[PDB]
């Protein structure tokens, strides 16, 4: 059976701190900010061609 | 005469520039959020993007009212720039009822959303324009109600009076939940995409959009965060300068505008930063979020503030 | 203790279901009864026409106003004892006369709006309270939304009440422009001589008066009364009349008024000759409302009209209330039922009612003789005491036209009896189910007041003498 | 599923229920009730124990209620 | 008692005070000096100011025409105080209102030249600042140490003069 | 001629210029709704308009000490019961028919 | 590490508002003759600033100081006429 | 400088013009667009007279809420409307030409207190006289207009704010009384 | 008093002499309240008091709640019908 409100391990105040202060919103905000500070994947086309095989057609 | 026309020249030209460089800043930072180069560059040549696509945007097709709503949307977005102060007592027009004006123009800004749906009408497109209008007014409520609970500590409708009151402590640090809910109500006035069902002559809506972006950033910056205030800086000057001179007033106006622009720039970056990370809302979720859950908290914060001013002496004098 | 009721019940009705509405109205009924029983010792506050100004020159509490303040709760108990209680326990009588969820809220908001006029001193309490009660009539009318006539009626009443509200606000603004104060006692009998005020004070009067049915503009109200359902209209015909008429009578701003005397005559003419050739019962009944609300601009012309007014208002409210409750009883015996909201529409429909039961026609006969001023009834002394004041203060042609109006009006009061005592051909021999006990005891009590109020006439005059002089 | 127990079928259990399942109406009504209830219980404790109330500001020029004793000086 | 118009048109009147009101020595001080010397002309000329507002009270509506005698004497004694503060402490008075001409004439921003001026005037001219209506066990606000409300820029000349008054020991 | 008024004269000129350059450079050439949509705007007005009843208190909060406090508290506490009316009655929620009503399969 | 091309737009926006506000404070100090502006102006303060304009002679807030008034100070006092406001 | 004199009579003429464009328009939205023009001509007059606070309150609630309300209604509703044709509206002209004269002259009558009925009207126009504005130095704090409204609504007229609560209460209950259809 | 009387009289005759739609009635009713305000506020200014402004700030609110109520009355009228008629209710 899915557990009710009263068979929950955390308090209602502890749950409301996650509810009002957007606990996992800032986590996903932090992930995209981590991606802001690393070196991108992008390549110049008319002056560099991507990696190819000998069996290419 | 010449004394003030050069002054409004400098201000209009600076704000007109800054709104255009935001259209480049958003493309760049969302490029590096997703590991692309994005636009090639950002310099003095860097406006020639936003210039060039602002030119080419005037080359497509459109299919008396259609003339008026982009116009009134842009002039409503542009007249609200006087009333922000940029330094102590520096306004383009000084008025004791600046928040009442700022509030009346946040009220005037809704009309272009109505009159845009009339042009090239369908049944379903008209309904969609209705939905964008109703979310715009719905979050305008909580905007206005928190303006009240900020000026409860000031008890004055002047804006430099707010910031000079704010000198001892910013209003953001006691009322931190208020900062959080204002930031989301601030990306709610605008159509920023956590809050953008109802999107997903055009040059005026395009310009006035970013002008509203940076202008509600200004409205955050003076009343919640410190407006032009960074620190006390009384001690550094007594070592640098010997007496008041035009160099000294230049240096202080410079550091005050720097402290204002850093607030506005970090907040403006956070708008584009909250754009990328989240998907958008169902409209029922939008209205439900505005009314049923957030606004009872708003009545509660509204009752808990005067009672806290009541428990101590602490009523603010005009 | 209205707002102690309203604030409580609005939270109580917000959470209760649609089936609970009857028992909610029963609770509010018993609450109003005990507010009248346990708190009616406040008559002792005045003993020599002592008047209090409360909330700082804003409300005015005297004894005329205490009597109207008690009268409105009493009639509201009789009205709320209708929606609380079933008429019969049948399928028809459940699908007829259904109370909406928000109806019991809007009644008490209207009583707040009606009480804050009779108690009112300032013009701003006047304006806010006419607005509160005008909204409540806009929404008591429109709450039966799934009715074509009721929605058209609420939309008409909206714009006509809006014009007369702006006319009142213009008069209030104009009196403010010629004199700095808002209160009516800034007049204090030295202004009016040295100041042309006649045009302002009449336009303030005529603004409220046209909201009630003063007869150049009588055509819209008759249409609203005929179009609403038959239970909204007993309330929205009683309440705004008595509330503003006791305002305009408490504060005698138009004495010797020629405009008021003309429109009084025009009311007594067109009401008594308008009701003559009319086949719908709520029509006939609303022009009986019109002539009787035009024995009112008469007392409004007078000075010192507080025996004639108060006696005639409680006369009229009991008589009004009783005859609507008679035709609400009469709908069971009729052969044809149309129009679920408004079940009896024609006065042709209540034929042969004496062969169905005789005592409901005995009741109907005493009320219809009380409207036409038949002397052993309580409705007689109302016209007697109007005429002991009309002639007292010099209105002689008014008295003759009053008499002729009463005689022309009796011609369409007696049509109710001419219809109701006739042969029907299909008599009732046995009804299986009987009408609700308390809801017929209320009508029996309202009869015996009408037929036996001359007993206590003399006590009332002595009591009156003490407590208003 | 979590259903309504009722405020009348145990108050404290109902407040514990509403704190978990409807925190947008518990912690909104409980932050707004902590104002007018704390204004009736925490103010005399302050006026006795922390500091008493302030002296009122003047609003107009403060006229005394004397009868002009005759001043001497600054004649010409 | 009223705020000006749509289109108000200013005018003056080249005329004279007619016959019987003598000539007077009116205050030619601007907002900064008389805002600076406000407590001292309030401390010396208390009963004359009191007497003028009392006389204006007792002649209700007569008013302006009635106490020409006596608004003559509040001007004379206020001019007396400010001539005395000129000849007494022109340098430190000037320091205080050259401070107070910035900072919106907020009194909050100029404690430093203020306390120097108050020592100078209490020494030579023996008048003292009081905030009346202030019950005891309430510190007056221009005496407290580490206030919450500090100015933006302490002006330079009063920093120097206050430091030299510390070094001399007169403060 | 102050510096406030050139700005709100000069901006409609800027808009007219950005509009006339658009007219110079461009190419040219009932369904039923739900009650919640109408109700959001109809009901928005009595909640926008108590805010402006709240605007004169917030300026004069010092003068009405201890007394205008309680008047404003009672004003707001009368408004909260109409708020709890609309949130008890589920007024803004829009509903649909996606449930199969979850009736158990009854045989014979 | 940090991207410089991402931060140059915000650097330009920051520098634009910075140079704007510095120019603004210098223009205000040049108009007033070396003193900062009055941001909150009472009715009292407005009447007082008009009296200062009347006292010092022509210039805005010169803030002169004298033991007495000049003889022209008695006669230059103005009353404001005002249209009918129909 | 006396270009800056006729500013009130200008806005009076503009209000006349603007109501002529209210009651003569093709679309139902064109009429409310000239209506928000009328609100802003009014707010210019209210600033002009000496009331800067009100003009912005009129912008906040009259081209604020109730504008958006009416624009909104005219969007999501269909409303048939005819044009101002001469064949359906010239029949009203000899009543309008009487009622204009009578209602304007009578609305300019009650500002006077004589008893001649021609000296009553001629006191409405015989006012070209310039009020003289003195400076009194009695006021010490900037109690502007909004402070005094907040002092009078809250102490002297607290009951009007407290009945006003019931009116706004009713403005919330009413649309839910009607437009819901519970169950 | 000219601008208020003119808005009141002309808005009144715009109310009275329509036969084309229902919304011109609403907006002429709203501009009548504006016309009453334009007279009241100038009598507040010229007499030097707030009490006409007191009645002004009250009648702003009553015009607001009036519009809220009356447009819910119109949606009642429109729900049951199909299309609001040209000639009127
Ligand atoms: C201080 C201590 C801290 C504060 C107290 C902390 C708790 C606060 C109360 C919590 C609110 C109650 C509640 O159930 O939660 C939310 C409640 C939800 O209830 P629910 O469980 O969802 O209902 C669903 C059931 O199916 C529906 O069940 P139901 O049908 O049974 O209805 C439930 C009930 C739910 O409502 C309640 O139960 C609350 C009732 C409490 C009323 C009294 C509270 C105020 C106490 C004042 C104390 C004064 C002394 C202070 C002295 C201090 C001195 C220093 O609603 C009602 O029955 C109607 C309300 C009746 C109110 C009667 C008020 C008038 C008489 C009382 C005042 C008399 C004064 C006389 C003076 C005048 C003389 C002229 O939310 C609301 O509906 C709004 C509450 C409105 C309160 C009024
Ligand atoms: C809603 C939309 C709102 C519209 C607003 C625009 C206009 C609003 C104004 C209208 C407002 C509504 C008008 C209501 C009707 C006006 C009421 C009215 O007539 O009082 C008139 C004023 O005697 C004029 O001097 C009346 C003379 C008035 C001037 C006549 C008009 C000039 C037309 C030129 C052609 C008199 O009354 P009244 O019977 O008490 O007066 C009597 C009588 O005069 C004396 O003989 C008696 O001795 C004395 O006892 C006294 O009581
Ligand atoms: C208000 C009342 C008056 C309105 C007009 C005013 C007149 C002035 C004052 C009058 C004073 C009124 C006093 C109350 C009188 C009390 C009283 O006689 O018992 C009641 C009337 O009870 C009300 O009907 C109660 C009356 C209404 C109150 C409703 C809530 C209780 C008499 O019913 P009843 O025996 O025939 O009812 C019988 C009887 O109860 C059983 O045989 C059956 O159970 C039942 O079905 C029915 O057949
Ligand atoms: C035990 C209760 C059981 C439940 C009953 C619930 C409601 C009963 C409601 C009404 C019953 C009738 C009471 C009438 C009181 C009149 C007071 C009065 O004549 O008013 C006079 C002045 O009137 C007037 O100007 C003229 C009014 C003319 C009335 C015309 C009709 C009267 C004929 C029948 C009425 C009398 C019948 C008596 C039946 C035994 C003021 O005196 P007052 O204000 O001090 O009287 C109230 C004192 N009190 C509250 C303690 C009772
Ligand atoms: C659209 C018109 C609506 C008018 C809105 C009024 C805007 C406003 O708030 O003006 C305030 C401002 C001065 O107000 P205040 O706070 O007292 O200034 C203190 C100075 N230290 O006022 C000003 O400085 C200038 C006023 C600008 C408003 C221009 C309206 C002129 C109307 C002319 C009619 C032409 C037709
Ligand atoms: C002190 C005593 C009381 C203690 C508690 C503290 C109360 C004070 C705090 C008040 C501040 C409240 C902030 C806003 C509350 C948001 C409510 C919420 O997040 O959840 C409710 C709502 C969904 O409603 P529901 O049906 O209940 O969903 C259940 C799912 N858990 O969720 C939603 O509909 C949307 C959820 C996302 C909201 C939009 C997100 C905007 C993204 C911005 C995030 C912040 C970005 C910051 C950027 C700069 C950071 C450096
Ligand atoms: C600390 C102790 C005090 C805490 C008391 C908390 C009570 C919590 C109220 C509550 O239970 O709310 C939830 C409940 C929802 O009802 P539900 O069963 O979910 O079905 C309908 C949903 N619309 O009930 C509801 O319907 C919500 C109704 C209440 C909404 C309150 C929000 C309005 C703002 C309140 C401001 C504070 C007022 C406080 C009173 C001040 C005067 C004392």
């Amino acid at each position: 059976r899915p557990a009710t409100w009263e068979e929950s391990e955390e308090g209602a105040l502890s749950k409301a701190t996650k509810y009002f202060l957007l606990a996992e919103m800032f986590r996903g905000l932090y992930v995209v900010l981590e991606q802001f500070f690393r070196a991108p994947y992008t390549i110049y086309y008319p002056f560099e061609k991507g990696p190819v095989s000998p069996r290419f057609r | 005469m010449i004394i003030n026309i050069v002054e409004i020249l400098i201000f209009l030209v600076c704000v007109l520039f800054s709104v255009a460089y935001l259209t480049v800043a958003e493309r760049k930072t969302l490029a590096y959020m997703q590991r692309r180069l994005g636009p090639n560059f950002v310099g003095y040549y860097g406006l020639l993007q936003a210039f060039a696509d602002a030119v080419k945007l005037l080359l497509k097709e459109i299919v008396i009212i259609l003339v008026i709503s982009p116009l009134i949307t842009l002039i409503t977005a542009l007249i609200g720039w006087v009333v922000i102060p940029l330094g102590p007592g520096i306004t383009l027009g000084e008025l004791n009822l600046g928040i009442l004006f700022s509030l009346a123009i946040g009220s005037l800004g809704v009309f272009g959303s109505l009159l845009s749906g009339w042009s090239s009408n369908s049944k379903y497109s008209l309904l969609g324009s209705i939905r964008s209008t109703a979310q715009l007014i719905s979050y305008e409520l909580i905007l206005t109600s928190i303006f009240i609970i900020i000026i409860m500590f000031v008890s004055s409708l002047n804006i430099t009076t707010i910031i000079e009151t704010q000198r001892v402590v910013w209003y953001c640090i006691p009322l931190l939940p208020l900062l959080l809910i204002f930031f989301i109500a601030s990306v709610a006035e605008t159509a920023r995409p956590p809050f953008d069902l109802t999107e997903s002559p055009f040059v005026f809506f395009f310009l006035a959009e970013y002008s509203n972006i940076i202008l509600i950033s200004a409205f955050n910056g003076y009343l919640l965060l410190g407006g032009y205030l960074s620190f006390n800086y009384s001690y550094l000057f007594n070592i640098l300068f010997n007496d008041y001179s035009y160099v000294s007033f230049l240096f202080e106006g410079l550091i005050n505008s720097s402290a204002y622009a850093i607030k506005l720039v970090f907040l403006m970056f956070s708008f584009i930063w909250v754009r990328a990370a989240f998907p958008r809302f169902t409209y029922d979720n939008l209205i439900n979020f505005c009314w049923i859950i957030l606004l009872p908290l708003l009545f509660g914060i509204f009752l808990i503030i005067p009672s806290t001013l009541y428990i101590f002496d602490s009523f603010p004098t005009l | 203790m209205l707002i102690l009721a309203i604030i409580s019940l609005i939270t109580f009705v917000s959470m209760s279901k649609l089936s609970d509405n009857r028992a909610i109205i029963r609770l509010i009924n018993i609450y109003l009864i005990l507010v009248l029983v346990l708190d009616s010792f406040l008559y002792l506050l005045f003993l020599n026409n002592q008047t209090y100004t409360v909330m700082g020159e804003l409300l005015i509490f005297n004894s005329f106003t205490f009597y109207i303040d008690m009268l409105i709760y009493f009639i509201m108990i009789v009205i709320s004892s209708l929606y609380g209680y079933n008429l019969y326990n049948n399928n028809l009588y459940k699908t007829l006369f259904e109370p909406k969820k928000e109806l019991i809220i809007l009644f008490l908001i209207n009583i707040l709006g009606a009480l804050l006029i009779v108690h009112s001193n300032d013009f701003i309490t006047l304006f806010v309270a006419i607005e509160l009660q005008s909204y409540s009539i806009y929404l008591i009318t429109a709450i039966y939304n799934s009715s074509y006539k009721a929605s058209k009626a609420s939309m008409l009443y909206f714009f006509m009440g809006g014009i007369l509200s702006i006319l009142i606000a213009y008069s209030i603004n104009t009196y403010y422009s010629v004199l700095n104060s808002y209160t009516l006692h800034s007049l204090d009998s030295l202004i009016i001589n040295t100041l042309d005020l006649n045009l302002i004070l009449i336009a303030l009067s005529l603004g409220l008066l046209f909201k009630i049915g003063i007869a150049p503009l009588h055509k819209w109200l008759i249409s609203i009364y005929e179009n609403t359902p038959i239970l909204i209209t007993i309330y929205i015909s009683l309440i705004p009349k008595i509330s503003i008429l006791s305002y305009l009578v408490l504060s005698n701003i138009s004495i010797n008024s020629l405009v008021i005397s003309i429109l009084a005559i025009l009311t007594l003419l067109v009401g008594s000759v308008g009701g003559l050739l009319q086949i719908k019962i709520k029509r006939l009944l609303a022009f009986s409302g019109l002539t009787n609300a035009g024995y009112m601009m008469l007392l409004l012309l007078l000075n010192n009209n507080e025996f004639s007014y108060l006696y005639y208002i409680t006369q009229y409210s009991i008589s009004h209330l009783a005859i609507f409750m008679i035709i609400i009883f009469s709908i069971y015996y009729i052969n044809y039922i149309n129009n679920q909201y408004n079940p009896i529409i024609y006065v042709n429909q209540l034929k042969g009612l004496i062969h169905d039961n005789a005592y409901l026609v005995l009741s109907m006969a005493i009320v219809v003789f009380s409207f036409i001023g038949i002397p052993p009834l309580l409705g007689f002394f109302g016209k007697l005491n109007i005429l002991m004041s009309i002639l007292n203060n010099g209105y002689y042609f008014i008295s003759i036209v009053l008499i002729v109006a009463s005689l022309i009006s009796a011609l369409y009061y007696l049509y109710l009896l001419n219809v109701s005592i006739q042969d029907k051909n299909n008599i009732l021999i046995n009804s299986n189910e009987t009408v609700s006990s308390v809801l017929s005891y209320i009508l029996s009590s309202l009869i015996i007041l009408i037929t036996f109020g001359f007993i206590y006439n003399s006590l009332i005059i002595d009591i009156f003498n003490v407590y208003f002089n | 599923i979590n259903a309504n127990p009722g405020f009348w079928n145990g108050p404290f259990r109902y407040l514990r229920w509403s704190a978990h399942n409807r925190p947008h109406l518990f912690f909104a009504f409980a932050i707004g009730i902590a104002g007018p209830v704390a204004a009736l219980t925490l103010t005399p404790l302050r006026r006795k124990y922390l500091y008493p109330d302030h002296s009122p500001l003047p609003q107009s020029y403060p006229l005394p209620q004397r009868a002009r004793e005759g001043l001497t000086g600054f004649d010409d | 008692p009223r705020e000006a118009a749509a289109h108000w048109v200013p005018f003056e009147d080249k005329a004279n005070m007619p016959d019987n009101v003598p000539d007077v020595v009116e205050v030619g001080a601007t907002s900064a000096p008389l805002l600076s010397a406000s407590y001292f002309i309030g401390a010396k000329c208390k009963p004359y100011n009191d007497d003028f507002m009392l006389c204006r009270e007792e002649s209700q509506g007569s008013g302006a025409i009635d106490c020409l005698k006596e608004g003559r004497r509040v001007t004379r004694c206020a001019v007396s105080v400010i001539e005395d503060i000129n000849k007494s402490c022109l340098d430190e008075f000037r320091l205080h209102w050259q401070c107070l001409e910035q900072n919106n004439h907020q009194l909050s921003g100029c404690r430093k030249a203020e306390a120097l001026l108050n020592k100078c005037v209490f020494t030579k001219l023996n008048l003292e600042k009081k905030i009346p209506g202030l019950r005891p066990d309430e510190e007056p606000v221009f005496l407290k140490k580490d206030p919450w409300i500090k100015p933006a820029v302490d002006d330079f000349k009063s920093v120097r003069a206050y430091a030299e008054a510390k070094k001399n020991g007169t403060l | 001629m102050n510096t406030f008024i050139i700005f709100i004269i000069l901006i409609p000129i800027v808009g007219f210029a950005l509009l006339a350059v658009n007219i110079l450079l461009a190419v040219y050439k009932r369904l039923a709704f739900n009650a919640a949509f109408i109700l959001v705007a109809i009901l928005f007005l009595p909640f926008d308009l108590e805010i402006s009843t709240l605007l004169p208190y917030v300026m004069s909060i010092y003068l009405v000490s201890n007394y205008g406090f309680t008047i404003v508290l009672l004003f707001l506490l009368i408004l909260i019961i109409g708020f709890v009316y609309e949130i008890n009655t589920n007024a803004l929620k829009i509903n649909k028919h996606n449930k199969p009503n979850t009736d158990s399969l009854i045989y014979k | 590490a940090i991207p410089f091309e991402a931060l140059l737009p915000y650097g330009i926006i920051f520098g634009l508002l910075t140079a704007g506000g510095g120019a603004m404070q210098v223009l205000h100090v040049y108009r007033n003759g070396g003193v900062r502006d009055r941001f909150a102006i009472d009715q009292w303060d407005s009447q007082m600033m008009e009296r200062d304009l009347r006292l010092n002679g022509g210039q805005g807030r010169k803030q002169v100081d004298q033991a007495t008034a000049p003889e022209a100070f008695k006669h230059n006092h103005v009353w404001k006429s005002e249209r009918p406001l129909i | 400088m006396y270009l800056t004199y006729y500013f009130i009579e200008i806005t009076i003429f503009l209000a006349i013009l603007c109501t002529i464009f209210i009651i003569s328009a093709k679309n139902p939205m064109v009429s409310i667009l000239y209506m928000i023009a009328l609100f802003v001509i009014a707010a210019m007059y209210l600033y002009l007279i000496g009331l800067g606070i009100f003009s912005l309150l009129y912008i906040m609630i009259y081209i604020g809420a109730i504008a958006v309300l009416f624009l909104f209604i005219i969007t999501l509703l269909d409303i048939n409307s005819t044009e101002l044709s001469v064949k359906s509206n010239i029949r009203d002209l000899p009543l309008v030409l009487i009622s204009l004269i009578v209602l304007t002259i009578s609305g300019l009558m009650i500002y006077s207190n004589d008893s001649i009925l021609i000296n009553k009207l001629l006191e409405a126009f015989g006012n070209d006289y310039n009020t003289i504005i003195t400076q009194d130095w009695f006021n010490i704090e900037n109690t502007t207009l909004l402070t005094t409204i907040g002092n009078v609504l809250l102490t002297n007229n607290a009951f009007i704010l407290l009945v006003l609560a019931i009116v706004l209460l009713l403005g919330i209950i009413g649309p839910i009384s009607i437009t819901m259809k519970h169950k | 008093m000219f601008i208020g009387t003119i808005i009141l009289v002309l808005s009144f005759l715009g109310f009275v002499f329509n036969r084309r739609n229902i919304i011109l009635a609403f907006i002429c009713l709203e501009t009548m309240l504006l016309g009453i305000n334009l007279i009241l506020l100038r009598n507040s200014v010229l007499f030097d008091d707030i009490s006409g402004s007191l009645f002004a700030i009250v009648i702003i609110i009553l015009a607001g709640v009036e519009s809220a109520i009356g447009l819910s009355l119109l949606v009642s009228y429109y729900r049951l019908r199909g299309v609001i008629n040209s000639y009127g209710i």
